[PDB]
């Protein structure tokens, strides 16, 4: 029991400009492999290598390369990214090619656009449970809405006190778009955080709905008005209310 | 090369189910199941015969994988994908996988009472949501198909310490003329939802 890293999880980028993402892991493995995730397509190995300084073609290589220094990495290389590289990378380690477990790294997500006008990062907003659910049920449901995001490269969470929360929550598995009459549609996404009419009442119980979008770089060029869409977190909060 | 169907198979709670492959290489001699969550990496679920709910099975004169999932879970909705590969004593045996199967286990909704709730935002603004929750996993929530009105699938949040599990979905719009009595009339909805004033 350790594990596979990669490095970025997440990575804008536009056409055309040369990227790396590295995959690293410390059990000594002979074996890693590169695939990505498409809807429909399932995993595609993109290249492997079975020990250090051998490495060969998967299945979809163009556009791809590879190479095995050392046996605790494995980097992608794309020399000219393409838009039809968007997509989920999934690196892979083990101690033999197959027969074998192989361990896969948390995922890669890449977006390749044109330019980088269309990014922009979430606004957040926590709305209050209905006073109409409190009275019926006991319980009390707080509603979190991410909106205006785009690529969807976003984490939401939830953090009562200042911790935290799993229980009680339930985030869409995927954003909507909100305008998706127009080319890159930004996203919304919501998620519900229901806890008992108790515990919403008491007016030194604080909630907060986090979201964490990946966005651009330090080095990453700006040139429009508003403010650069870097990687950030923006919450919104709620007290709760005696009512 | 693997053929797998994607689903997703939606199941209710307590059902078995049954997960399957077919594959074409005869020299396919290990089989596996991983089981994918949401984005995240896969993980080795079976490469066995049983542990516990859970029975893996190949037919090697069929060509045929399965995997067998006793009294399921909502926690049981993932991906699960069949991994195979040659012997090792094999020149070449590189593991592949198929395309992956969707499940969505439905959960027992025990005591539906199924609402729509406007909720407030808390900065001010005018800004709502409606909250359509605590209908039973039958109900259908359908996409309004209108440009200007945003409602959410159904989601399925656990309160694990009151022994409670509910769904939800989420509506929201611009339009001057929404409002949550008609927010969900895109969808069919038990007849005894409730409707605060």
């Amino acid at each position: 029991e350790a594990q596979v890293t990669q490095n970025p999880r997440y990575l804008i980028t536009v056409t055309g400009k040369k990227l790396t993402v590295t995959c690293s892991q410390n059990m000594n493995h002979e074996y890693m492999s590169w695939y990505r995730q498409d809807p429909g397509l399932g995993l595609r190995q993109i290249y492997y290598s079975m020990n250090v300084e051998v490495t060969d073609k998967g299945d979809v290589p163009e556009g791809y390369k590879v190479s095995r220094k050392e046996k605790r990495n494995f980097p992608l290389i794309l020399e000219s990214p393409s838009p039809n590289q968007t997509s989920l990378y999934f690196c892979a380690s083990s101690i033999q090619q197959g027969a074998d477990t192989q361990y896969f790294g948390p995922g890669t997500r890449l977006t390749v656009l044109e330019d980088l006008k269309n990014v922009f990062p979430p606004e957040v907003a926590v709305f209050e449970p209905s006073e109409a659910e409190i009275s019926h049920t006991q319980k009390a449901t707080l509603v979190c809405l991410a909106t205006g995001f785009y690529p969807d490269h976003v984490e939401l969470s939830w953090w009562v006190n200042g911790k935290e929360v799993h229980s009680g929550v339930c985030t869409d598995p995927q954003p909507l778009k909100e305008q998706p009459a127009l080319n890159d549609s930004r996203y919304a996404l919501s998620s519900r955080l229901r806890v008992s009419a108790t515990f919403w009442q008491n007016p030194r119980n604080h909630f907060r709905c986090q979201v964490q979008f990946y966005g651009l770089s330090e080095n990453d060029e700006w040139t429009q008005d508003r403010a650069k869409p870097v990687t950030q977190i923006v919450s919104a909060e709620a007290w709760g209310r005696a009512d | 090369e693997v053929e797998q169907d994607p689903g997703p198979l939606s199941v209710p709670e307590g059902a078995i189910v049954s997960l399957n492959c077919t594959y074409s290489n005869s020299a396919f001699q290990y089989f596996m199941w991983y089981r994918q969550y949401s984005r995240k990496g896969p993980e080795l679920l079976m490469y066995n015969k049983e542990d516990g709910r859970f029975t893996a099975q190949v037919d090697k004169s069929s060509k045929y994988i399965s995997l067998f999932i006793r009294d399921s879970q909502p926690s049981d909705s993932a991906t699960y994908l069949c991994a195979m590969s040659g012997l090792k004593e094999d020149s070449s045996y590189k593991l592949i996988f198929g395309s992956g199967t969707r499940l969505l286990v439905r959960p027992d909704i025990q005591n539906p009472d199924p609402a729509v709730y406007q909720l407030r935002d808390s900065k001010s603004s005018d800004k709502s949501v409606c909250l359509f929750t605590d209908f039973d996993s039958q109900t259908n929530v359908s996409q309004s198909k209108d440009s200007d009105v945003y409602i959410t699938d159904k989601c399925v949040l656990d309160m694990r310490s009151m022994d409670f599990k509910s769904n939800s979905a989420v509506a929201w719009s611009n339009k001057s003329d929404f409002a949550c009595a008609n927010a969900f009339n895109n969808s069919i909805i038990p007849e005894d939802t409730f409707f605060p004033s």
